[PDB]
């Protein structure tokens, strides 16, 4: 798919993901949620080749849910991100690689810290204060490099995210039909229904 | 397209008097786009240091792999691996992927704990060992580093002088490369103390 | 997938009233080089079948061995190997046809065009074609390569349809085959003057003729041809 | 055919017991006693080497206490060769977990994995089980200090204090008598050595007949240190506790 | 490079009547601009009152027919000599074709016979197994020449009733076997005139409750 | 005794007891008769029922248009072997455009049964077969034993009380061999032969099973009211 | 590979290896399952021969297969882990492909199928384990309780017990459990489950484990003190 | 010990003969075939009153036109049913039609002797496979672990089989109605069962051409039981 | 051209009938709707064989599900069996565009778009094929949740007609299906050659064409 953004503020991680699903010359759906809850305090957004994206996300989801049940324990975001990276790093030298880029936003309940990980289809992991995949970063990183401060409040993070989406809506050629925004904090995961 | 120059980055190592130095930039990018300015390329397993340039997924993967192997080595041997031995391990590990290689340019640096002799070594992506006395270079600005090192370097430099030489070799080489820079780290290594210094450089 | 190296050109054949005739020159070409001048491309199987093969010679030699092995295998635990349970032309063909199509389906063909000529137990004439693609067909006249283009037209003037077969004698049929072989020598750049001819008759059996030559050739008129248009001398 | 000579190692008795497991446990009951004691500020591992010689090179010798990673160690009771097969597997499993999740393996997960391997040999394959019982001493940031034991059946359990090998019945009674929950490592060290000193089949307990180890947060600030005791260090702690 | 496929030309035609069915096909076999055979049967009786033809690449066509005939034999063995219905045969052929989805039988297959209510039936297949019951279907080289003629003369397409001027269609009256055979012969005569791969001879297999009958007709040999 | 635990063990007198026990399963099976002339070959089989509510177990299996057999012993083993024959008959047709010779069919069965008698883990087949067929050398009748032994015969019988039918055929040898171009009389001789193996029970309409193959006669099985003619 | 047929029939038509696997279950600690009107309770015996145990880390007897289903067992402990693992994997696989969590019946059918497979596969012995599988189907408020055994047969139970002295506690449940009116509340259901174990257990201290499963993935394990209050109230009513 | 595929001196496979003994210990199952349909009935035999009897599934649907009842080690039947269902559906996929009851039964029986040293032992369960097809009409088969299957007009398997079979011998005739067959299964089940027959410890089912295979409700069977009691008291 | 949309009265499914090989019209009588069971429908677009084969196969898997689970298969589960299958063949060259449409108690009326690329999407409206854009125009401007079964059926019929007219690779005839709480209901084959002139006259549309 197209645009997926992430921003880590003081006490939460905010993921924004486009709603459009274009298959050729037609916009098939304008309400697609490009994300899966891996665990109560870990969310993964994704974008790449059709089919592979969802197949990969649900495969990762299942594995983490299996781990949670076996150990009666939630893995740290760092641990989940490392598991995901290894799967993609394994995948890139396969017969047919997963063509999927992901952002993993999680709140570590042990350290009481939000964490944002950006991983591409090659298995290239980086922890960031804010991240993006595809052409999104080309427009948004300049704004983020400018207005972001690490002690921001979730509301300030959302305002800065609106600034990013407005710039994308102005300068990007493709109509991505707005974004679904989700916040990950100590209380878990919730969706901002008005954006 | 060329895997060795998608992410970009550089590493350089030098020998001094009873000391070695290894340095790297902090950039990680997706071609023209700068993504991270905290992607370190130097790792260590005990007192042996390993710098890795090239494709970032493989840099991360190999680090995890050599951590794996050096941890088992230590449990069985009941001692930390030495630079000379680790160098052979890196070569072996890389050549086993001869026809499906990791796209990297590793650089080993360290001091033998028994002999006290400084040691550096470089490799190609498939295991060929370049065991130089003076210096080793790797990355997208290796040509630049070769020119800087070949002119700036002199043998038997003291730790604090060696720092200046390797720092200026890296900095000025990175500034002539589009895919390198965005910060830099320098490790100064002595037989039983290691100092790590982050360098102030231009962020473009 | 390969490419043919040492090759054999046309194999021509036709039915007549009491049997079938088949013929093929004794050349093994190596591109434009006429390298081997003593190659037998008609291979008899028993006393009732002759298999004529064109195309790659190394593959021909392989097929030759399969047929030799087929006879051996048919004799095993077979008291009627020289009688009721002897190899028929139809059995030999279908075997080859199976092999050819299997090999093309593995994308590793036997680079040949084969004509199996023979006479069945009930005296019926057998004449069927198979090639590297596993393509099969039967006709009163069959020819491979250049023979398809030049021989068939001449042989079809003798036997144009099924009803012409009982009207065609062995002398007339052999005459047509020998004439066709001459024509191919005139016009095929990969033919030789020397050839082998085989007759399988339901009465007189298998007659295998070796060391035949193209004769009664017309060349004298060449002396009168001068230049390419305007030249008189 | 070959059926004639098959012992059938993986079958139930009429009573519902696994013959080979029961006999492997009988084998282990003759092995040198190993004791594990868990305290609030660390874990103690103590073990007795079997009838040694004066010509045995003790300082380079290891038959009882093994290191799985920096956080986890094991005490062995049974066939040493069998134990080393499993130990190398466990070491690899810990490294696999570290590579996958970039975190040190939780103690129980490692213990479960080895215990599952042992279980497999009792249910399928037709091979004899590993004649080994482990005491796992380890630490992680979830449960803190943990003691486990596994045996040839592949069954594992958690403990505050536990013994394996010879004279476990006598040893377990002595531990049950003197163990308390608010106990500390230095006290646990003393309890372990006192228990061995009473249950030993030898005439006297000496440094050359012992292997000793501690897992302490007695490492500079929030981290854990493993200490495999040297022969001279075992000799000193024997004098300190007043056994020699 | 080796090309495992070829084109043996030919053309086939199936027409379903009210209580009969026909499957016709020319007897010419070719490669490029040469004739291989003027009489090489292409339409086969496969048993159980089913007729079949796999037009296109003859090697794949002969292989498929051979394998289907085999399937009929084993259907009798495995299911107590039960008669294989035309609908069941069609589905079986879909699986034969799709079994080679990634290395196809390069053929246009048609089968004809009677359904379980005794009515005429024709089924048409593409090279990779898609199939559909039809009243009328031409296949092969000259299919593009014949089908429009059949749309017009069998289904009365674009034909209306005089006097009404486009308001009332021509009613779809049923055709007799003698009427169908006329349309088949005219179809192949016309195809022979304008298509070089069509000619030599026409062989028609007619299927009724009484069994399978054959009819042969000469075609132009040029 | 000590040498009957598996098929891989000779006894001290050189006997294979597992094979002999498999042979015993045939003797427990219901009687079936085979006989031929120069033009036709006939199978006659006495089918056995479990009780009055049950059907009568089928005894005859078709292998090709020109070949088939009757069974006595373990029916599932006959299904395995008949399936193998079907495949071999079919391989001969598809590859060589050649109907499989009855003698060669016997050789293939012999070799398939043999492998089960020399290897560990497996077991011998627990069934006897009577194969009839018409090929290029005329009519044929074979007797298959799961020891591997296959024998071409003019006539024979296998199963319980088969000795009575076998003696009858041994007397009638000169008569029934001459029954050429008359299928009904050849079947009559077979029905009369199998009657010599009956005790207490007699041939009823759902009891009797007959098969025939010949010069211009495909292998066809007759059951039910189709065999009432011969009762 | 090792292909030896260990589970085979005997002259009297018994598979002794499967029957000896049941004897291993008979040896195992007692487990009990009781379903109320809007809940299911799983009770489990802990033999007090093992003190100095660390109850934080010791494998608990009741295992969550998913957030809405639980599994307890009697028999070989090591064998039970293999079934539990397979069941947990199948639970996630079912969610992945069907987009809906397993029904309690489906999960039971799977575990039972695994147990059966080990009774006619070469080179393997049967599981020496019987299980009690309990929970609530997705978007359903009807309680579910199933039992499995080494042979692979499974069935649904209003109340059931397995393990050592299960004959005694089944005797108790058969006279005390009324089908027309099952334990209406969580209290009544837990009380009846504790009562049934008290017929066999010995001391009501740390020897009884109780786990209550309610609809919509509401699973909780009772503590020592909470259970001890039931033990106290039961005997005080008994003194009369 | 001895081979799993060993022949006895009498010419029987030891393991097959021993599995037949296990089937004799199983709960009774009865099948009766008529021209109006085939009826299948089973004894549930719950080991305890706390066992919810409706969870006992000894009668099973293979396809819309084929049902199946079991007796013996019922856990062994699950893979046989799975194969039967797959075979039935697969044939419909390949041939766009229903599969013949005999062909279905033959496919199940092919599994039977696939044991050795494939599965480690024969099946310890017998099946009554009942169904309908256009060619041979209403049919009832008895599939054994020997690989042998007999067709039956009526058949009883399990612990009360020889007593029930003798009763079916007298009672069955070619003009039985479906209602008469239902009562007849109930009558014979009640005779051979240890416990008193009711709608909770016994289950009925039938297969008809129109409605296909149906397992009877406990309310529907209860009425047939009451109808049976009255007609037996009628003389 | 094929469409499917959710509304008050369940689901409407409408498809065309044309099949082409290049510019050659191979068939005008193709059945692009697959009756998987009394409650499930499957639409076919792309490769004729791929769609036919794997959707009839899907019906075998759905039948096996309800035999094993004694319960009707969900539209979600049915669609995912097909999507997981085609995903295994990804790269091999399958060509499929399908809508899996059905009704269950737990889900209500549901439509899933399944694709040979592995795409599986739930939604209210879908149009697939070479003439999908033409159908979308009519649908989007006239769609409401509160449509009568009669009006919804017409909208679907009219949206295919729109595409049959403009798209060269669409046409022949229109097949209508209506899926309710009690299953699907076929609503006839409608020849475009007669439907066009009928709609033009009655609706007053298609004023560019002369008739
Ligand atoms: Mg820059
Ligand atoms: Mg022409
Ligand atoms: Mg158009």
């Amino acid at each position: 798919m197209d645009i997926i953004l992430g921003i880590r503020v003081q006490d939460s991680v905010i993921l924004a993901s486009s709603k459009a699903v274009t298959r050729g010359i037609s916009v098939l759906k304008d309400s697609d949620d490009k994300t899966r809850q891996l665990s109560p305090h870990t969310l993964m957004s994704f974008a790449g080749e059709a089919g592979d994206t969802v197949q990969f996300a649900e495969y990762i989801q299942a594995n983490i849910q299996l781990y949670s049940i076996r150990e009666d324990y939630e893995l740290s975001p760092q641990a989940v991100s490392s598991f995901v990276r290894q799967e993609l790093a394994k995948s890139i030298r396969s017969r047919r690689p997963y063509q999927v880029n992901v952002l993993i936003g999680g709140y570590d309940k042990k350290k009481n810290k939000p964490e944002l990980y950006q991983i591409d289809y090659l298995g290239t992991k980086v922890e960031l204060p804010y991240g993006a995949h595809g052409y999104s970063g080309f427009y948004t990183f300049s704004l983020l490099d400018h207005h972001y401060r690490p002690d921001m409040t979730t509301e300030e993070g959302l305002d800065l995210l609106k600034l990013c989406v407005q710039e994308l809506e102005k300068r990007m050629p493709m109509d991505f039909k707005g974004v679904i925004v989700k916040i990950v904090d100590k209380d878990g995961i919730r969706q901002v229904d008005d954006f | 397209s060329d895997p060795s120059s998608i992410n970009g980055g550089i590493v350089v190592a030098m020998t001094g008097k009873d000391c070695v130095a290894i340095a790297c930039d902090l950039r990680l990018g997706s071609q023209s786009l700068g993504v991270s300015n905290k992607f370190e390329k130097i790792f260590h397993y005990g007192h042996v240091f390993l710098g890795i340039t090239g494709l970032a997924t493989d840099v991360t993967t190999l680090n995890e792999m050599f951590r794996y192997k050096t941890n088992l080595y230590k449990l069985k041997e009941e001692r930390a691996i030495e630079p000379e031995t680790f160098t052979q391990l890196v070569s072996s590990s890389l050549y086993e992927r001869r026809f499906g290689p990791y796209f990297v340019g590793p650089v080993v640096a360290g001091i033998n704990s028994k002999s006290g002799k400084p040691f550096i070594a470089g490799f190609d992506l498939i295991g060929c060992i370049d065991e130089a006395k003076d210096f080793i270079v790797s990355g997208t600005a290796s040509d630049q580093l070769f020119g800087m090192c070949e002119s700036l370097y002199e043998p038997n430099l003291e730790p604090e002088d060696l720092f200046e030489t390797i720092s200026q070799a890296l900095l000025n080489a990175a500034d002539r490369d589009a895919l390198s820079g965005w910060g830099a780290v320098v490790y100064i290594i002595k037989k039983d103390e290691v100092v790590k210094r982050y360098l102030k450089m231009r962020q473009d | 997938t390969q490419q043919p190296i040492v090759t054999g050109t046309s194999v021509i054949s036709m039915k007549y009233d009491n049997g079938v005739i088949i013929a093929a020159d004794n050349l093994g070409s190596y591109g434009s080089l006429l390298r081997f001048n003593g190659v037998e491309r008609l291979i008899p199987v028993g006393d009732n079948t002759v298999v004529g093969i064109s195309g790659d010679i190394s593959d021909m030699q392989h097929i030759e061995r399969l047929l030799k092995d087929l006879v051996t295998e048919n004799a095993y635990d077979n008291p009627l190997a020289d009688a009721e349970e002897a190899l028929e032309p139809s059995y030999i063909f279908e075997y080859l046809a199976t092999v050819m199509y299997q090999r093309r389906s593995k994308m590793n063909p036997l680079w040949n065009a084969i004509i199996v000529a023979g006479v069945q137990s009930n005296g019926d004439q057998f004449l069927r074609y198979v090639n590297l693609l596993g393509v099969t067909y039967s006709s009163p006249t069959l020819a491979t390569g250049f023979g398809a283009h030049m021989a068939n037209p001449l042989l079809r003037k003798v036997v144009d349809r099924e009803s012409d077969i009982p009207k065609t004698t062995v002398q007339v049929a052999e005459e047509a085959i020998v004439n066709a072989m001459r024509v191919l020598y005139y016009r095929d750049a990969r033919s030789s003057r020397n050839f082998s001819l085989a007759i399988i008759d339901k009465n007189t059996g298998l007659t295998f003729k070796k060391n035949l030559q193209v004769e009664n050739m017309k060349w004298d008129f060449a002396k009168d041809i001068k230049g390419y248009g305007t030249q008189k001398i | 055919g070959s059926r004639r000579y098959d012992s059938r190692t993986t079958i139930f008795s009429p009573e519902g017991r696994l013959y080979q497991v029961e006999y492997a446990l009988e084998s282990i009951s003759h092995a040198g006693t190993a004791i594990g004691i868990m305290a609030s500020d660390g874990i103690v591992l103590a073990a007795e080497r079997k009838v040694t010689s004066t010509l045995l090179e003790q300082d380079t010798s290891t038959e009882k206490l093994y290191k799985l990673n920096d956080k986890i160690a094991v005490a062995v009771a049974g066939l040493t060769a069998d134990a080393e097969i499993l130990i190398n597997t466990a070491r690899i499993h810990a490294q696999n977990y570290l590579k996958t999740y970039n975190e040190d393996i939780p103690v129980e997960i490692l213990v479960r994995r080895l215990s599952d391997i042992k279980q497999g040999y009792t249910q399928h394959g037709g091979l004899r089980p590993f004649g080994v019982s482990f005491i796992y001493a380890g630490y992680d940031d979830r449960y803190g200090y943990q003691l486990y034991t596994s045996n040839p059946s592949g069954n594992y359990t958690g403990w505050k204090a536990i013994s394996v090998g010879a004279n476990t019945s006598a040893a377990q009674t002595l531990l049950q008598m003197d163990y308390k929950d608010d106990m500390k490592v230095d006290d646990a060290i003393e309890l372990a050595l006192k228990t061995l000193s009473k249950t030993t089949d030898s005439s006297a307990l000496t440094y050359d007949r012992l292997e000793f180890a501690t897992i302490r947060k007695g490492a500079n600030d929030g981290e854990v240190y493993q200490k495999i005791f040297k022969p001279q260090e075992i000799k000193d702690i024997l004098v300190k506790t007043g056994i020699t | 490079q080796f090309n495992p496929y070829g084109d043996n030309g030919g053309t086939i035609l199936g027409i379903a009547g009210e209580d009969f069915a026909v499957l016709a096909g020319d007897t010419r076999n070719i490669t490029d601009y040469s004739i291989n055979s003027r009489y090489e049967p292409k339409v086969f009786d496969c048993g159980d009152n089913i007729v079949m033809s796999a037009n296109g690449f003859a090697a794949d066509g002969d292989a498929l027919v051979k394998r289907f005939k085999n399937s009929v034999k084993w259907y009798h063995f495995d299911h107590n000599d039960k008669k294989l219905s035309i609908n069941s045969a069609a589905r079986n052929i879909q699986h034969l074709l799709y079994g080679k989805r990634f290395f196809p039988y390069y053929v246009h297959t048609i089968i004809a016979g009677l359904d379980e209510d005794g009515k005429g039936a024709v089924y048409s297949f593409d090279p990779v197994g898609s199939y559909e019951r039809e009243q009328c279907r031409a296949g092969g080289a000259a299919a593009s020449l014949i089908m429009p003629f059949l749309d017009n003369q069998v289904n009365f397409k674009n034909q209306y009733e005089p006097g009404t001027n486009g308001k009332v269609k021509k009613p779809l009256k049923y055709l007799s076997v003698e009427e169908v055979i006329k349309l088949v012969r005219d179809s192949f005569t016309s195809a022979t005139e304008r298509h070089i791969q069509v000619g030599d001879g026409l062989e028609i297999l007619i299927v009724t409750k009484d069994g399978v009958r054959k009819e042969f007709y000469e075609l132009k040999r040029d | 005794n000590n040498y009957d635990g598996d098929t891989v063990t000779f006894s001290p007198t050189g006997r294979l007891f597992q094979v002999e026990y498999a042979l015993e399963a045939i003797k427990q099976g219901s009687v079936t008769v085979g006989l031929r002339s120069n033009t036709h070959a006939v199978l006659v089989a006495l089918k056995r029922n479990a009780d009055e509510l049950s059907s009568y177990q089928k005894k005859i299996i078709k292998c090709d248009e020109h070949m088939g057999l009757s069974l006595a012993g373990l029916a599932p083993d006959a299904r395995v072997l008949s399936n193998y024959l079907r495949q071999q008959c079919n391989y001969s047709s598809l590859v060589f455009n050649r109907k499989l010779a009855v003698e060669r069919a016997g050789h293939l069965l012999c070799d398939k049964a043999q492998k089960n008698t020399q290897s560990y883990g497996g077991r011998p087949y627990g069934v006897g077969l009577l194969i009839i067929g018409y090929d290029k050398s005329g009519a044929h009748l074979l007797e298959f034993q799961p020891s591997g032994n296959v024998t071409e015969l003019y006539g024979t019988a296998i199963g319980a009380r088969s000795q009575g039918a076998k003696t009858y055929l041994e007397r009638t040898l000169d008569t029934f061999i001459k029954i050429d171009g008359n299928p009904d009389e050849l079947i009559k001789a077979g029905v009369e032969a199998i009657s010599q193996s009956l005790r207490d029970e007699s041939l009823t309409v759902d009891n009797l099973s007959i098969a025939i193959v010949g010069k211009d006669t495909p292998f066809t099985i007759y059951d039910g009211e189709a065999v009432a003619k011969y009762i | 590979g090792y292909d030896r047929a260990l589970s085979i029939f005997s002259p009297d038509g018994h598979i002794f290896q499967v029957e000896y696997a049941l004897e291993a279950v008979k040896r195992g600690t007692c487990a009990v399952g009781v379903k109320g009107k809007n809940c299911v309770v799983l009770g489990c015996e802990r033999r007090s021969t093992l003190k100095l145990q660390d109850t934080r880390i010791t494998p608990s007897k009741v295992s969550k297969i998913d957030s809405h289903v639980v599994l307890s067992f009697s028999g070989l402990n090591a064998d039970s882990r293999i079934l539990i693992e397979k069941a947990r994997v199948e639970a996630q696989s079912h969610r992945l492909t069907l987009e809906d969590p397993v029904t309690v019946e489906y999960l039971t059918r799977y575990v039972a199928g695994v147990q059966q497979r080990y009774t006619q596969s070469g080179g393997v012995r049967p599981f020496g384990v019987s299980t009690l599988i309990a929970g609530f189907d997705p978007r359903d408020d009807e309680p579910k309780l199933y039992q499995t055994e080494p042979s692979g047969i499974y069935s649904s139970w209003s109340a059931q017990t397995i393990g050592r002295n299960s004959k005694t506690v089944r005797e108790f449940l058969e006279k005390n459990y009324d089908r027309k009116e099952p334990p209406a509340t969580v209290e009544e259901c837990v009380k009846l489950t504790v009562r049934s174990l008290l017929e066999v257990v010995q001391t009501g201290a740390k020897n009884i484990e109780i786990t209550v499963v309610k609809p919509d993935s509401d699973i909780v394990a009772l503590s020592s003190e909470e259970i001890n209050q039931y033990v106290t109230q039961i005997e005080q009513e008994k003194q009369e | 010990d001895r081979g799993v595929s060993t022949f006895s001196p009498e010419g029987r496979l030891f393991q097959v003969e021993y599995s037949l003994e296990a089937i004799k210990l199983g709960s009774t199952a009865i099948g009766i075939a008529t021209k109006e349909g085939v009826v299948l009935g089973v004894e549930k035999r719950a080991t305890s009153p706390l066992l919810e009897s409706d969870s006992i599934e000894k009668i099973v649907e293979i396809d819309r036109h084929i049902g199946c009842a079991m007796s013996g080690l019922t856990a062994d039947a699950r893979s046989m049913i799975e194969h039967a269902r797959t075979a039935a559906v697969t044939h419909n996929l390949y041939y766009d039609e229903d599969i013949n009851v005999e062909s279905l039964t033959q496919s199940v029986c092919d599994l039977a002797l696939r044991f050795g040293e494939l599965m480690s032992r024969p099946f310890g369960v017998a099946l009554l496979i009942a169904g309908h097809d256009a060619d041979d009409g209403y049919q009832l088969f008895h599939a054994e672990p020997s690989g042998t299957f007999y067709r039956y007009n009526a058949k009883a398997i399990g612990s009360g089989s020889e007593g029930a079979q003798a009763e079916l011998l007298n009672e069955w005739h070619s003009s039985l109605t479906l209602k008469e067959a239902e009562l007849l299964v109930l009558k014979i089940l009640k005779q051979v069962m240890e416990e008193k027959l009711d709608e909770n410890n016994a289950q009925l089912s039938c297969i008809t051409k129109q409605d296909g295979f149906k397992i009877y409700d406990n309310e529907k069977t209860a009425e047939l039981i009451k109808e049976l009691k009255e007609k037996e008291a009628a003389e | 051209t094929m469409l499917a949309f959710r509304f008050q009265g369940g689901i409407i499914v409408a498809v065309d009938s044309r099949a082409t090989a290049g510019n050659w019209v191979a068939s005008q009588t193709v059945k692009k709707v697959i009756e998987i069971n009394p409650f499930l429908l499957g639409t076919m677009a792309g490769g004729a064989a791929d769609c036919q084969f794997w959707e009839t196969w899907l019906g075998s898997q759905c039948r096996l599900h309800e035999l094993r689970e004694k319960e009707r298969i969900s539209v979600a589960a049915a669609s995912k069996i097909l999507s997981n299958l085609v995903y295994q063949y990804k790269g091999a060259g399958l060509s499929m565009g399908t809508m899996i449409c059905g009704y269950t108690r737990k889900e209500g009326p549901t439509i899933y778009y399944v694709d040979s690329d592995g795409t599986r999407l739930k939604g209210d409206i879908f149009c697939v094929g070479s003439g999908q854009t033409f159908a979308y125009g009519v649908l989007d401007s006239n769609y409401k949740w509160d449509l009568s079964v009669e009006d919804a059926l017409y909208l679907g019929k009219r949206s295919i007609l729109a595409a049959a007219h403009r798209d060269a690779y669409s046409g022949g005839s229109v097949n209508l299906y209506h899926v309710t709480e009690d299953g699907w209901i076929y609503h006839g084959n409608h020849d475009v050659g007669e439907l066009f002139w009928k709609v033009k006259e009655e609706e007053g549309s298609f004023n560019n064409v002369i008739g």
